[PDB]
């Protein structure tokens, strides 16, 4: 719509596992804080899934926290012409009719 | 899964913070396995081309 | 495992290192208690020991202690940081009972995560007969 400059926003809302989703709410299962939000990002290996596995006992109070994130993108407008000139003596006294 | 959502406002006041501001939600579930015939699953372990 | 917690007013912070390490950060010592419990070893985590631990001194000074009123029950603002040694876990269990013919090949595998470094391995063995106690396997 007009009045509204020459650009456009949106959001893209990145998944929980992945792994452009960083911040620093993360809190391990054993309690300690962690650097990572998410529990493991796009990571196969057995390893880190093993060891990075959510617990809790039947009481359950602050054992794993997570967080998340968005992004954003852009777009824009150009614009573009040209024309062309005659003059009246061309088109009358031009032997083809119907040149325009 | 279980899940249980507390808004902030009334409901998070507490003796520790009286205003209430703060808020969660938590996920908990059970998981098990048995294995009858272990005989039963295979396995190829390789590598793999870049 | 003995830990040691030592725990910073300024940044609410808590710190769980080692028995014989130190920090010269400015905290001060609040006490002291084992990671694996003795009583319950899968039941209680470290935060649940902090939390005991912390229960017990002042607000108002970290070295003193006091009453419930004055205590540190607030978790939500105390943060965790850990600098001992993760515990050792046990990954892949050797099965119970193992069955075979004479003349067949017999292969045991274990596969523990964490401690420190160089960890090593020792098997032991012992026989059926009466009054058999565990013999080292000659390396």
């Amino acid at each position: 719509p007009k009045h509204y400059g020459k650009t456009i926003k949106v959001y893209e809302y990145v998944p929980l596992l992945d792994d452009r989703n960083i911040n620093d709410q993360g809190i391990d299962a054993s309690g300690a804080t962690i650097v990572n939000g998410n529990l493991y990002g796009s990571s196969k290996d057995i390893g880190n899934i093993t060891s990075k596995l959510p617990l809790l006992t039947e009481n359950g109070g602050r054992v794993n926290r997570v967080g998340f994130t968005r992004i954003a993108r852009e777009g824009s407008i150009h614009k573009f012409g040209f024309f062309y000139e005659f003059t009246q003596e061309s088109i009358d006294f031009d032997s083809d009719d119907g040149l325009m | 899964f279980t899940v249980m959502t507390k808004m902030p406002g009334k409901e998070t006041a507490d003796r520790n913070d009286p205003y209430g501001e703060t808020g969660f939600s938590s996920i908990k579930w059970y998981y098990g396995i048995l294995v009858k015939r272990p005989e039963r699953l295979a396995l190829i372990k390789t590598v793999a081309p870049l | 495992p003995v830990l040691k917690v030592m725990f910073h007013k300024d940044t609410n912070v808590a710190t769980v290192l080692d028995a014989s390490g130190s920090l010269s950060d400015g905290s001060v010592e609040v006490g002291t208690f084992h990671h694996p419990d003795e009583t319950y070893p899968d039941s209680v985590t470290i935060y649940h020991g902090v939390r005991d631990l912390l229960y017990k001194r002042s607000a108002k000074d970290p070295s003193q202690t006091a009453s419930y009123p004055n205590n540190i029950i607030n978790m939500q603002v105390i943060s965790i940081d850990m600098k001992a040694t993760p515990r050792l876990i046990l990954g892949t269990a050797l099965p119970r009972v193992i069955s075979t013919i004479e003349g067949k090949d017999v292969t045991w595998h274990v596969d523990v995560a964490g401690g420190k470094a160089p960890l090593t391995y020792k098997w032991q063995f012992k026989a059926n007969t009466v009054g058999a106690a565990f013999a080292d396997i000659d390396s």
